[PDB]
């Protein structure tokens, strides 16, 4: 559908921001686990990958339709801890706040596009 | 062989005067993968060994 193509980029950006938000909050929650590595995703490359499948064929009514079913990069440690935990509070707190801001911005842009498509139709 | 008049026979017949109509449907079994005909197949396999 053409409607999907217009809203594909913002939807994928919003979903990627939510996933990275979950990853950052997991990094915050597991700050005290000894031996836990701080993981993160490269937002731009994954957004390229998602932006850049074959529903199985249903011959009749009984035939069952096809059933549907990111890469994590390690953060470079800054300070060496003794328990092997590489999670840094300041870095991930700033990243968490930034991801929240960008999620809000994506919501704003997507809502503006939908509202414009709506006022085009209203009449 | 027996001769004219040296044989007598009589026949009785139970007949069928009942109108019957029948429709039969048969499906060939496809439980064996060798004789199974397929149109679409989705096989998702995952093995996360730790």
């Amino acid at each position: 559908d053409r409607l999907d193509a217009a809203l594909r980029f913002q939807q994928e950006a919003l979903n990627l921001r939510a996933q990275r938000q979950e990853i950052l909050a997991a990094n915050i929650a597991n700050a005290d686990t000894p031996g836990y590595q701080a993981r993160d995703i490269d937002f731009a490359s994954e957004l390229k990958k998602v932006m850049v499948g074959v529903a199985l064929t249903l011959t009749s009514s009984h035939h069952i339709p096809a059933q549907a079913v990111v890469d994590l990069l390690y953060r470079v440690p800054d300070q060496p801890s003794l328990d092997g935990n590489t999670v840094d509070m300041d870095r991930e707190r700033t990243q968490f706040a930034d991801n929240s801001l960008k999620y809000q911005m994506g919501l704003t842009v997507l809502g503006s596009q939908l509202k414009g498509m709506m006022n085009v139709l209203q009449g | 062989i027996v001769g004219n008049g040296n044989v007598h026979a009589q026949v009785t017949a139970q007949l069928d005067f009942a109108n019957k109509e029948q429709t039969e449907e048969h499906y060939s079994p496809n439980g064996d993968a060798s004789k199974a005909t397929l149109r679409s197949r989705q096989l998702n396999i995952s093995e996360q060994v730790g």
